[PDB]
């Protein structure tokens, strides 16, 4: 058909091993997310549960097609054809994401090389919850991520101005909190294998 | 897209007939048929239904007895059946298939019966 | 089983002013409720599928509302093609009607 | 420049034999490692375990992955790890691991154009640790890791830490519930099986358990518990009630507290410190009581009393002020 | 080789088949008819705010690229041609942990009728969230939703619909009850379209409604809550000069309330509101308490021939005490299990 | 040798070997036949209604693309290869969690008879849900099944049998529940309709009555001299208040405290138990003593031996009366 | 190039190679001999009467089809070429889920010396099955074993061997005894014949020797089931007239012997039988009800007041029957 | 050492009845002992392996035996070419031997 | 699947003697050999093992020190020394070889030894 062709044609010739621009430029990443509902506060073993809908845009010069069609609106049977970032947290104790029906990814690949993935996760990330002058307690509750292998040189993330989203705010489990506000930051880490870009996202929550 | 039926007749009491209605431009092995019962300055009223793909068909319970379904697969059209006409049947009947949100969105021109002497 | 009522049987307004209409169900449907055009002499056509989902081809002064029990359509003006009545049907079930309310013009 | 970087990766990788390691038949490999503790989360005592949350990565020359034109090293993406060699490093102490995979599986190599592969993986484990609680809770646990080459023995492949003090850190910004890490020490070695002998790594941490906690919910209790039978002294000897009722519920939340610990502690077959302790106040509080049923049966008892318990006011404050400084020098 | 034939049909159908696009990418807008069987409505559990729902989670929709003809119009085939051909990316809205269960081959089948009408059902148990509100802890009523739309693809491309009448398209099983403390009332379906930040999707929400059964906590709670303050009337006929016996009395009721008051609460989640099983327990507690301090007083007012006589505020306490309670209890229950 | 002959018989007999087709695909259903080892069922657990059952899942069919003739024996093949044969999507309906050994390798069993016969067979432990009615407990029996059916093939497809006849499943004779004891186990072979077709079933099911004589040195032993501790009261002189008010209240807290210690670990069930009830007749017995005490106390010190002597005969003499009623309707 | 030579001797091993099929499948029978080396024996679970192992389970067995004639005698390999050759089914017969480690790699191990002979070594963690008789409980002794064998190969297909004399083919390290309440005498090993549906299996067996150590219920248990019936028996030292003061003796000794006898019995799992523990709990829970029937008949015979004769028998009689009991329940337990 | 004492010396009796014998350890040797014959001026061959197990060649006459700790082996209709010697082994752990059995007319 | 052992040997006491049994049929690096005495009018007692195919050899340690047993590759043979000969050392010497379920399958001939 048309975009069949289209899709041989931005696969044939295609390395998923290197990210766009190897050797000429870092990747710069723009996050989105959208929180669903922040889960439930364990303080007995210091972690939160949050489900999230992870979503990432980036630029790839491989997968510029020119025709009549703008987005190509796929499934997830292309994430593992093309390359994808290595995005972790780093306060997650662990974390999974979600496969029934089917692999609940998204790939949408628009006619300039723009690339936008989105997937759903549920992560039980740490968040160190201070215990003095129980139960008036102030938290700003973390969720760090970065990538794994890619420093500073070559993988580079940025937020957009309203990247972090919540829902209605009542339908979550938040018992004995209560969700006061959210701020982000940037910052860079340095470890022993190189310099790492690090995204927070801090949830801010007052016990009632 | 276009939905005809049967022309207006004339019937004894008593007697039977059989209304045909004929779709075209779609096949309707994927949507239902329905068909109304409509008295003269009066509201709507459901009759029965039908699934081509199977044969399958339900009915109005006060219309149980009276109407039968049938549905031609190769000339692409659907029968009314009617067995036992009262005199107070004497009403026009619509044509309609299943849409988006199980609403009838393409109907028939009608047709009216009448039952006199 | 289930009825649907409309309510008032007939109003008789100008050419440009709103006209509200009602109808309600016995039992829940959950946003399966439709809405038809019976001019004289002509079948029914549909003008909002669903609850509040208004239908290709119509205008769009007609605004459908929805809820479990409650559904309202209204016309924000209406104009001299409107003169003909509408019926309330549901879908949640096997379909049932209203009676269907007149419209005319002074 | 990207079409160089693809055919060299083209290149590194035809003709690459998975199953046969750096040096097949020459000499061994040399596999240094690094490890940046994340987390400690679970010392536990009822399974014998603590879990483990490190930065796990190793560093070794493969001389089949070398290029020249290039002037940077390639980070590739974490499923190439599936055609190159990797060390089949094991530990020994585990019982359930797992490799992290949100978003991707956290694992990453960085090739080097002399032919260093920097492999690395983000492990939590699930490392078993022995506990030997004969001085619980005021104890010191020696929790380990130990790091094995599983099929390469020693003339196939060699251990060693990447900087033998600092390849280990993060330790330091640590912090446990109930423990305190004090020292960790590295030690490589060789051991030595039935089918060869085989290089070994072993991490290890000196946790030391928190008294505070301890001393103000297990300790104190039963001090206080202690203090309070010897009420019974002073009431009036007429009054049986009193007395018995204060000795017999003291007797009881003595019973009570230690089954109040046990349960959330291993079924071991020994005393511990804190068990001694509990015994040894059980013993003064039921000496309290048997006193009371002394002075019972010297009056109202074999007849037909005013020193007993004035003996008992001085003595009993003696011995257990005594006993806490017999205990508190052993166990310290 | 009567094998043979299917053997080329099949092949014939998977060659050239891009399964990466729906079906009608170009020209139209795939329509999924779906129907939900509940084998069984699992086990609720209150206090992580969630059910769980075995299904067998049918799909159908049309596909003119595997249309065929041969022998057999419709073709029975294996779970395995699922993984060839495309299916949509149906997902549970408020799930948190499903699993399409696997034993012994993959549970799914595939049939494929002549005319390219497909039908795809699998087996899942889905955990999914239902918000709970507990103002009427234990006789309150819940309906526990469940989402499913199609992630991926927008209105524009992908849209659902139930394939028998709404009413009939959620078919729960006679046995489909693993329900302990609950009791499923009944099913109602419906339809939605949300919007995010990629576009519009439509949803398909189905609500089970549930009530729950005061079976175990009037056992539990509400009767030794009752027989606790019933003891407490039993020191009202005793005498002043008891005042061990007494006390003994007003104490134990005391910490027996105390501990029916903790151990009413640990089967709920640490919410923070008061349920109308805490507004029993305290005016038990208050009633308790009343006791206690009745008591007090008598003893206060209690001097020791002249002999002590019986108290006019015991006298008093012997029958209001049991009738404010039996006013209290009458007025309580029907506020609450009437409406 | 034999090993060149072999490796070429199999080579042949899966090269042109459609997996998506069963055997006799446009024709008549293929019959599959079942037989179960039980090798041992874990455990009951009443608070999650399941069992955990583990067995020698064995099924056999004839398929005739898997016939040779040179080679006169039974093939054992590596247990790899029935990812490369059509298997019948047999599954459990009842299933919770299951799976399918895999040490030292995935404990599977093929075999290729010479007129094409298979032996599939797997060892699976299954948590299998059973429904279990307390009203009894823990004086009940049990009944829990599994439930084994064809998934993607109707009867027009498939056909299931047990193999052997009441002799298909082998071993539920020797397992040893501490708990239960197994009475009875039936083989049920039926044809269930559902919306997509009629589908065959095989259900076997178990009938597990509770040994009891646990519940005796645990629960029924305490609940019924907590009762003779209540009648010491009767003894005590009627001035003595502080002894007949404590153990008529520490009889009373000691039952209530069973009685809240023991439903820590059923189910919330909406109805009340045999065991519920006999603890709920000692707390009305010991309720009933103590409200004799104060009967007395404000028969004398309110305005006594002939009350506290029928008490004393009355009391012994109708929770003798409960137990011939509790233990001849329950038994 | 350099590595090239083993390359292609690999390659030359593997072209023609059918890992369906074991060698001499219609020749001989396929001897496999095996060894364990008891890395760790983990905690044994009383409530599920099963135990956890760590082993090395190694196997070894000639193969005609891996001779190689090259620079180097044994082929010392990755865990990707055990699985295009040809391994044994060995499975557990009474293990309930035991897991293969493979952190990093898979913990398993390939050589193959140039005359065709094999060795194959893994690392499991077997949760087995032990059939307990909690009669002599807690003063008893287990035999827990770990039968294995082939699944699907018969005793005309695939035999199993130790490797060494039977004496020395399991070994237990001697840092590796992870047993808190038991203690490990000894191994004990046996082949056999087992006869099933399918066809007759050889198993190996392998028994493990515990003896459970007494110090927690020694501590937990039967020193407050003693000291609850020393406690009840001070009461017969007191006033005659002290009613509410020996009446809480006797409540609260049977209230705590009966919240003694309910944290014992549950200990463990539901079995139908009475331990010895229970019968040591009964006696004990005989001793205080009497003690509580001595101070009810001495109350219905109170009315100066001399003290009363029951409390001078019982005084003597009480504790030398409880040491009596003792001296007979110890003295037949033990030994 | 695992130590075998098998017993007794030597039996005398006639041919064509039912004769047994019997080997009894020191330690335990789980179904791994092996029965030989030893004719004068002949080596020793095999006849039981395991506990019972009938090796090639040997006749059915020829029932072994075996437990824990005690085994034996039974003789049906013993013949005159059967008088000779009879020696129990172990091999559980390194090998020890008993000292032998006779037959005697 | 025959085992030719030496021929008998006579040599004073204090000497040494080499002993030596040859198995045809197979090959010994499969199966342990096993060597044992039998004295006259006495029953059997095991002397050693060895596993060719390793090199290990485990002895009685009644008997260490003074016989130990070699063993060759290309001949396929197990060799016997034995040092300090007395006169409690005049017994047969067969060489065994391991078997199914460690049962000592084949056995050769049998070598005397007598001192003087
Ligand atoms: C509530 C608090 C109470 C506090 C009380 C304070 C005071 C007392 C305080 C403490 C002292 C006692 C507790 C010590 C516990 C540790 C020692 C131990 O377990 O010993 C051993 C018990 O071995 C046996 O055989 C058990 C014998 C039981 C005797 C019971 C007491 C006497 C009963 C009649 C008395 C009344 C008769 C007359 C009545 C008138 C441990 O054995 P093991 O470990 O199993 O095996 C050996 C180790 N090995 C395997 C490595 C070889």
């Amino acid at each position: 058909g048309d975009v069949t062709v289209i899709l041989n044609n931005l696969l044939e010739g295609y390395d998923n091993k290197l990210r766009p621009d190897i050797g000429v430029k870092p990747t710069l990443i723009h996050t989105d997310m959208y929180v669903n509902s922040i889960g439930p506060v364990n303080a007995i073993n210091m972690e939160y549960t949050i489900d999230i809908f992870f979503a990432q845009t980036w630029y790839d010069r491989r997968l510029k097609f020119n025709s009549t069609i703008k987005v190509l609106r796929l499934n997830s049977n292309m994430v593992g054809k093309i390359w994808i970032p290595d995005t972790f947290f780093r306060n997650s104790k662990k974390a999974d994401a979600h496969w029934i029906t089917t692999p609940n990814r998204m790939l949408r690949i628009w006619n300039d090389g723009r690339v936008l993935y989105t997937l759903r996760l549920t992560i039980d990330a740490e968040c160190q919850l201070q215990l003095h002058n129980f139960p008036m307690d102030e938290h700003s509750c973390p969720l760090e991520f970065s990538s794994y292998g890619y420093p500073r040189e070559e993988i580079v993330y940025q937020w957009k101005r309203s990247s972090v989203e919540v829902g209605d705010t009542r339908s979550w489990r938040l018992y004995q909190f209560s969700f006061v506000g959210l701020r982000n930051t940037t910052e860079v880490v340095k470890t022993t294998s190189g310099d790492y870009v690090v995204m927070s996202v801090y949830f801010d929550l007052s016990r009632r | 897209v276009q939905l005809q039926q049967s022309g207006a007749e004339l019937v004894k009491p008593g007697a039977s007939v059989k209304l045909s209605c004929t779709a075209s431009g779609f096949n309707i092995k994927d949507t239902y048929m329905y068909w109304v019962k409509q008295r003269p300055e009066q509201g709507l009223e459901w009759i029965g239904r039908i699934d081509p793909a199977n044969g399958d068909t339900k009915y109005d319970p006060k219309f149980q007895g009276k109407a039968t379904i049938t549905t031609d697969t190769f000339s692409n059209t659907a029968y009314l059946q009617l067995s036992s006409l009262t005199s107070e049947d004497t009403a026009v009947y619509y044509c309609a298939r299943k849409g988006l949100r199980w609403a009838m969105d393409y109907w028939g021109q009608g047709t009216s019966v009448t039952v006199s002497t | 089983n289930i009825v649907m009522t409309q309510s008032p049987k007939s109003m008789s307004m100008s050419v440009g002013e709103r006209v509200t209409l009602s109808c309600k169900a016995s039992e829940y449907v959950g946003t399966y409720v439709s809405w038809y055009q019976q001019k004289p002499e002509q079948s029914p056509k549909l003008l909002i599928y669903g609850a509040s989902n208004r239908y290709t081809g119509v205008p769009d002064r007609f605004t459908g509302s929805g809820s479990a029990t409650d559904f309202t359509l209204t016309i924000g003006s209406v104009q001299a093609e409107d003169l003909a009545d509408y019926h309330c049907g549901q879908s949640y079930s096997y379909p049932t009607f209203g009676a269907g309310t007149k419209l005319e013009l002074k | 420049n990207m079409s160089l970087v693809k055919e060299t990766v083209d290149r590194l990788l035809k003709g690459y034999d998975i199953r046969l390691r750096p040096d097949f038949g020459g000499p061994p490999v040399a596999v240094g490692m690094n490890i940046d503790i994340a987390s400690i989360d679970m010392v536990s005592e009822v399974n014998m375990d603590y879990t483990l949350t490190m930065y796990f990565q190793q560093a070794w020359r493969d001389k089949r992955l070398s290029y020249n034109v290039i002037p940077l090293n390639l980070t590739l993406d974490n499923r190439v790890a599936d055609q190159l060699w990797v060390p089949d490093t094991y530990f020994l102490n585990d019982k359930k691991s797992f490799v992290h995979g949100v978003t991707v599986k956290n694992r990453m190599i960085r090739l080097h154009p002399d032919g260093t592969v920097l492999y690395g993986l983000r492990i939590t484990t699930t490392a078993a640790c022995m506990m030997d609680l004969r001085r619980y809770p005021l104890d010191e646990q020696n929790c380990t890791l130990e790091i094995e080459s599983y099929g390469y023995t020693t003339d196939d492949i060699e251990f060693y830490w990447r900087g033998d003090d600092n390849a280990v850190t993060g330790v330091t910004k640590i912090e446990l519930p109930q423990f305190s890490i004090v020292d960790y020490k590295l030690i490589t070695k060789k051991v030595v099986f039935s089918t060869g002998s085989y290089p070994r790594l072993s991490l290890s941490f000196k946790l030391k358990r928190n008294i505070g906690y301890f001393i103000l919910q297990t300790y104190m209790p039963s001090i206080l518990i202690t203090i309070l039978s010897w009420v019974s002294f002073w009431i009036n000897y007429d009054a049986s009630a009193a007395r018995v009722a204060l000795g017999i519920t003291t007797v009881l939340t003595m019973t009570t507290i230690n089954t109040h610990l046990r349960e959330t502690l291993p079924k071991i077959p020994y005393v511990k410190a804190i068990d001694m302790y509990l015994m040894g106040c059980f013993v003064f509080v039921f000496m309290a009581l048997l006193e009371y049923a002394l002075v019972n049966y010297i009056f109202f008892g074999r007849g037909p009393v005013n020193a007993i318990d004035r003996w008992s006011r001085i003595f009993f404050p003696v011995v257990f002020s005594f006993f806490n400084i017999v205990y508190w020098l052993y166990y310290v | 080789d009567n094998t043979t034939v299917f053997t080329r049909i099949l092949d014939r159908l998977l060659d050239g088949y891009d399964n990466r696009l729906r079906p009608g990418l170009g020209e139209r807008v795939t329509e999924v008819k779906t129907d939900i069987f509940v084998t069984s409505f699992g086990p609720v559990s209150d206090h992580d705010m969630e059910y769980t729902i075995d299904v067998f989670f049918r799909q159908s929709w049309k596909d003119e690229r595997l249309k065929f003809k041969g022998p057999m119009t419709v073709l029975r085939l294996n779970n395995l041609m699922a993984s060839k051909i495309w299916t949509p990316d149906t997902f549970f809205h408020n799930g948190k942990k499903s699993v399409a269960h696997n034993m012994t081959m993959p549970n799914k089948l595939l049939r494929i009728t002549e005319d390219g009408t497909l039908l795809y059902t699998m087996r899942l148990t889905v955990r999914a969230e239902c918000p709970m509100h507990l103002e009427d802890f234990p006789m309150d009523a819940h309906a526990c939703p469940l989402k499913f739309g199609s992630y991926a693809y927008t209105r524009a491309e992908v849209v659902y619909e139930w394939t028998r009448e709404p009413a009939r398209s959620v078919v729960v099983a006679e046995d489909g009850s693993r329900l302990n403390q609950y009791d499923l009332l009944g099913q109602t379906v419906d339809s939605g379209i949300v919007q995010s930040s990629t576009g519009e999707y439509v949803v398909m929400t189905t609500h089970f409604h549930l009530k729950r059964k005061i079976g175990y906590f009037v056992i539990q709670t509400y009767l030794p809550c009752i027989m606790t303050v019933i003891l407490s009337q039993v020191s009202f006929w005793l005498n002043r000069e008891s005042v061990p016996a007494r006390t003994v009395f007003g104490v134990t009721t005391v910490l027996t309330m105390t501990t029916l008051s903790i151990s009413a609460r640990n089967s709920l989640p640490k919410v923070a509101y008061a349920t109308a099983m805490d507004w029993f327990i305290a005016v038990c507690y208050a009633f308790v308490f009343s006791a206690l301090i009745e008591f007090a007083t008598v003893n206060y007012f209690t001097k020791r021939k002249t002999f002590n006589s019986v108290s006019k505020i015991d006298r008093l306490s012997r029958i209001a005490f049991p009738l404010l309670f039996g006013i209290f209890n009458l007025v309580y229950w029907a506020t609450y299990l009437n409406r």
